[PDB]
RNA sequence: GCUCGUAUCAGUUUUAUGAGGUAAAGCGAAUGAUUAGAGGUUCCGGGGUCACCUUGACCUAUUCUCAAACUUUAAAUAUGUAAGAAGUCCUUGUUACUUAAUUGAACGUGGACAUUUGAAUGAAGAGCUUUUAGUGGGCCAUUUUUGGUAAGCAG
RNA sequence: GAGAACAGAAAUCUCCAGUAGAACAAAAGGGUAAAAGCCCCCUUGAUUUUGAUUUUCAGUGUGAAUACAAACCAUGAAAGU
RNA sequence: GGUUGCGGCCAUAUCUACCAGAAAGCACCGUUUCCCGUCCGAUCAACUGUAGUUAAGCUGGUAAGAGCCUGACCGAGUAGUGUAGUGGGUGACCAUACGCGAAACUCAGGUGCUGCAAUCU
């Protein structure tokens, strides 16, 4: 039909939340770092909450994005104990998708101390070829109807890539 | 206490007329001014560097001074019982030209067209403007088009 | 604190003083329901639409209105039952009516400045009101004409002014004539909207006329 | 005591009584709140012009 | 989703070309705008684009109606002056920037004066002014959306320009190999940009290493059997070249433009009337209601 | 009093060109309020069948009424400028200004500009200065309008 | 609005829509969307000399503001500010 | 005539859905040694027009399309207003005379034109 319309990843976002700051941050960066072998980014508080120990510009929470022939790597090996099998739900309007894990540093590399153990969330953005026409600073425009992600064209993607399949509930 | 800002009574004098707000058209920067020329203010709201005062919204004066960014602009202000000639600094987003002058312009040089042909032939082309003259007399016919009848319509409520 | 008579504020001396962000302590209106009877009632079964039209121009209490509201239902449904009209108050009372109230004791000179700062405390909510505009709009049958006349001149005596009642041409609270009405419903071009109708435009996208009207396009087919 | 604060009455009777005339605008207005580069640029081509006038009356 | 009608009527739409994102206007409202005192003078941007596979210059100044423009240089007729692969490269930016300023200066009529610089020893110097003569042509760098970048080849058409003898007010901070440390700019840094010394390193370390890539990347530079040694000549061969004439030779444009109407309007959508659209509708009425 | 003698003028109209944001109009235009419904929900609560009768709002298409401190639009009257010899047109001279320039700007030199010297009407003389008196408690009336219930009330 | 372990209406990330419904130190209004908002980088022009002008106005002051000149700087790649 | 670059008027140009795109252009597209910039060559920067693509962008077309623009003897000379009266009305307001004169509604049409330069079956 069309060989350059097929999906492909574009970034997995590697989202973690943690309360506090400290060591616990620190240890939540460098297990990141040997993650995705690229050092990742402390997203700042934004607000007061009063209940989750949160003060505005603290910097509450660690992720990183990944992109290229390392993301199909490192979805791979994160998927692996998801067992390439998903939920219907988690699927955004969009196509783009996340679930959350419960620890990596032993997932798959070797365990070290001083490091703790830190459940923490992917999200996957998956988008066709053509994505620089919304992101390119001249001549930016859109995306067309038939160029967007839906539903079934994404689930669809998850079927025939790593065979995978959805709705294991 | 009463206030006398200087841009007090100014709510809607220095809006952005609907659908038309954000920067301004580059046609107002590439405007030629001499010195001489007749200008009309109009405040663009968007520009605060050099606003008019409310004052001077609308006011027609000639220009006496032309700057870097802006040009000098005199005026006739309404003061006690005397004219005073009043001097602006304007930025050219506050300024337009008058079409008042080019309306006098391009009738002289029709006049002076007709002054031209009027020295070769036919002499007094009658160069004055004559406002609306009366109507002359007319034939209207009424063929096809016979005086139809009409009468006053009777009051009714319409509701 | 009792109310002050109704001829003290009848003019439409001051501007409109809403209610608003400026305004915040405002007492609530008197009147709070504006339609009666079988309002959940369709077009077709209601054609007769009558009118309480105000001649003068004055401020209506929003109390007047209850009072009128309440004499002009009282009596219509005790003669031809609840559901055989849809009686309609078509004015709001939006105007805020400002008192500057005076003590009444003996020494009041001497707590009261007269007039310096007198500016008026919220009193209560009045409906400004024109000339030729409407009050009261009565849809009902034709049958039911004269009642409906009757509530609605038992009304006007708890209305300042002098007010009239006029029978509309209109069919009930449409803006169409009887005649150019019927040719519409005739022709399939009106759809029930619970109290009102909607009619079909010949501008707009064809599928949604289509969805939304099919009698009438059935009809020209035939 | 109190006294009436303000009013504008009477003024435009007096303002028009001996007229509001025009400032009688003057050929070769105020050379004043000019551009100085313009102004004692214009100082200089009036003193040239002035020369070669002169010269050419002799 | 679902876009209402008030928001459509209320939607102030920017201009035209801030819609299509080609125009900063914010940034073009003070290049054209001109000092008052100047009255008629125009005020003429050098402007650069880097479209795929070709590189645009031209010089423009504005009207009331619209940007004129005095010449354009562009990077499709670099061929005729020897440059034939790599149109798009840091050197031919640079090339292109001196064509454009040795094609206004010869159509102003100053091209036998400020001649830029025959030798390119890559040091910043700017034009100045000779003694006692027309003042070098001044035209302002308008580069438009793309991001100011240390070494980007939109700079490169500044030296470019800069360097034929057109005077275009700039820093050495944006040229490439510019040191932070120290405000010296290397002359033999930019030499090699010039002639593609950022290019040639390339070449050749690809050529010691492999020829996979080496055969992919720079086809036609093996089409013509030529080395990265030889980078440098033509490059130098075209800047005398362009230094002997600029005086823009077009193309030979056959099937001349009312046969190229003719072809276009054949295959040209067309628009239909009020007798179309009647009809159209009246077939789409009766088709909904053929028995639906 | 002075300088001059039909004007460099005008509490005016017309032509043209603007400026405003009141009246009115508007809410199936934004904002704030508003009466009535009609049709459609994620497990971001069904409170009872856990998807089965019972509702938990919002969105859409309407509908009624509004607004001094809301407004798309938008008057009337009032208001600015112009309606020529201090202008127009042609030529080439100055500048330390400006331009890439012998490019422009400003000031000009010379030369052509009566049926009407460039809209109407009028001008009663026009313009300019000096000096000084009194006054600096106001009040009424149509219209507009604020506070007040209103006032021979106050503003 | 759609979603995503812990995580729920609300802690962080991603997408779509989003004419401004946010922010702009502080009252209200005006104004601003590759910005006047947010984040980052560099700096002190919040400098000197005086004058001219606008508002209040007696065309006085004070305050505030505008546009320039001569500098000298800042920033930018520059126009420019 | 199409396309590009720079624009002018800044929606008759916008927005939602679908359709078509010969040639040329544009664009997506490919690779990080260099400059450069990021959590990430996704943006930016560089290198190649080579490996391909019209899917998308873009252009145009379609919609009794929303919107926007113009006009109407459409509403309506209506609302409103200037002037006048020893007009009416207790008043509220209204009528009339001489003038100016809308907005909403209704309907009709339309859905970019163009400047400079270059390029293209």
């Amino acid at each position: 039909q069309n060989p350059m319309r097929d999906l492909k990843i574009e970034k997995l976002v590697l989202n973690i939340s943690v309360g506090e700051s400290g060591d616990r941050l620190t240890r939540a960066s460098k297990v990141l770092e040997q993650l995705s072998g690229q050092t990742p980014v402390q997203s700042k508080a934004r607000y007061t909450v009063r209940t989750f120990g949160i003060r505005r510009n603290e910097k509450i929470a660690v992720h990183v994005t990944v992109r290229g022939p390392k993301a199909e790597e490192i979805l791979e090996r994160g998927l692996k104990v998801k067992e390439y099998q998903l939920r219907d739900r988690n699927f955004s309007a969009t196509g783009n998708f996340g679930f959350g894990i419960d620890e990596h540093i032993d997932l798959g590399i070797k365990y070290d101390p001083s490091i703790g153990i830190f459940g923490m969330d992917f999200y996957v953005v998956m988008n066709r070829p053509g994505a620089r026409v919304t992101r390119r600073k001249r001549c930016k425009g859109t995306v067309g109807n038939s160029h967007k992600t839906t539903k079934e064209d994404t689930v669809s993607w998850f079927k025939q890539k790593y065979d995978a399949d959805v709705l294991d509930k | 206490g009463k206030s006398h800002g200087y841009r007090s009574r100014t709510r809607y004098m220095f809006q952005r007329d609907f659908r038309k707000h954000g920067a301004v058209h580059l046609s107002t920067y590439l405007k030629v001014y001499k010195v001489g020329d007749i200008v009309d203010i109009k405040a663009n709201g968007s520009i605060q560097k050099g606003m008019p005062h409310k004052f001077y919204q609308g006011k027609t004066g000639v220009v006496y001074n032309v700057t870097k960014s802006s040009v000098g602009v005199i005026i006739n202000k309404m003061v006690g019982n005397r004219y005073l000639e009043k001097r602006l600094n304007l930025r050219v987003e506050h300024i337009k030209h008058s079409k008042c002058r080019q309306e006098f312009l391009e009738r002289v040089k029709a006049n002076a067209a007709k002054r031209a042909e009027a020295k070769a032939q036919g002499v007094a082309v009658q160069l004055k403007r004559q406002p609306a003259q009366p109507r002359e007399s007319r034939i209207v016919s009424t063929e096809g088009n016979v005086p139809q009848t009409l009468a006053p319509v009777p009051y009714e409520t319409f509701i | 604190m009792a109310r002050r008579p109704a001829r003290c504020y009848r003019y439409q001396k001051n501007k409109p003083y809403p209610k608003s962000r400026y305004n915040r302590a405002v007492p609530d209106s008197k009147i709070r329901i504006y339609d009666l009877g079988k309002k959940k009632a369709t077009v077709d079964e209601f054609p007769l639409c009558v009118h309480l039209v105000s001649n003068e121009l004055e401020q209506l209490s929003s109390e007047a209105l209850e009072a009128a509201r309440i004499c002009a239902n009282k009596y219509i449904t005790k003669t031809v039952g609840r559901d055989a009209f849809h009686l309609r108050v078509r004015v709001h009372p939006f105007h805020v009516l400002r008192i500057n109230k005076m003590l009444s004791c003996a020494g009041a000179d001497r707590l009261q400045q007269g007039m310096r700062g007198a500016w008026g405390k919220p009193h209560g909510l009045a409906a400004r009101v024109d000339i030729g505009q409407i009050i009261f709009s009565v849809r009902c049958k034709d049958v039911n004409k004269p009642v409906v006349i009757e509530g609605l001149r038992r009304a006007r005596y708890k209305f300042p002014g002098q007010q009239k009642i006029i029978l509309s041409k209109k069919w009930g609270f449409t803006n169409l004539d009887r005649p150019e009405y019927i040719k519409k419903r005739d022709a399939g071009e009106i759809k029930d909207d619970g109290a009102f109708v909607k009619f079909l435009s010949k501008k707009g996208s064809l599928e949604k006329n289509y969805n939304e009207f099919p009698e009438y396009f059935q009809n020209l087919s035939a | 005591a109190k006294s009436k604060n303000h009013t504008a009455h009477n003024q435009t009777r007096k303002a028009h009584r001996n007229g509001i005339k025009k400032p009688k605008t003057y050929k070769y207005p105020s050379l004043k709140g000019v551009d100085p580069k313009f102004r004692r640029n214009h100082k200089h081509a009036l003193h040239g012009t002035a020369k070669a006038l002169a010269a050419a009356k002799k | 989703d679902a876009k209402s009608s008030a928001y459509s009527s209320r939607f102030q739409t920017p201009f035209r070309r801030r819609r299509e994102g080609k125009t900063d206007y914010y940034q073009r409202k003070r290049l054209v705008t001109q000092h008052k005192a100047k009255y008629n003078t125009p005020k003429y941007r050098l402007v650069v684009r880097f479209t795929n596979k070709d590189i645009i210059c031209q010089i423009i100044s504005s009207t009331i109606t619209g940007d004129v423009v005095l010449a354009a240089a562009y990077s499709h007729e670099l061929p005729r002056y020897g440059i034939t692969h790599g149109l798009t490269n840091w050197a031919a930016a640079y090339a292109t920037g001196l064509l454009i300023a040795r094609r206004t200066l010869q159509k102003l009529g100053l091209d036998e004066t400020y001649k830029g610089v025959e030798e390119v020893e890559g040091e910043y110097e700017l034009t100045e002014a000779v003694e006692d003569g027309p003042r070098p042509f001044k035209v302002f760098l308008d580069i438009g959306l793309q991001r100011t970048t240390t070494g980007a080849r939109v700079f490169g058409a500044l030296k470019g320009a800069s360097d034929g003898g057109l005077y275009v007010p700039h820093s050495e901070n944006r040229f490439p190999g510019w040191d932070f440390e120290t405000e010296e700019i290397d002359p033999e840094l930019l030499r090699s940009y010039i002639f593609g010394g950022h290019v040639s390193q390339y070449m050749e370390e690809l050529a010691d290493d492999d020829e996979e890539r080496f055969s992919e990347l720079f086809k036609g530079y093996l089409a013509d059997d030529i080395d990265a040694d030889s980078l440098e000549d033509i490059y130098t061969s075209a800047h005398e070249a362009i230094r002997a004439d600029p005086a823009f030779k077009p193309t030979e444009k056959k099937f001349t433009k009312e046969q190229y109407a003719a072809e276009s309007k054949k295959y040209r959508q067309t628009k239909l009337s009020k007798e179309e659209r009647a009809a159209r509708v009246a077939a789409k009425i009766a088709a909904l209601a053929g028995q639906q």
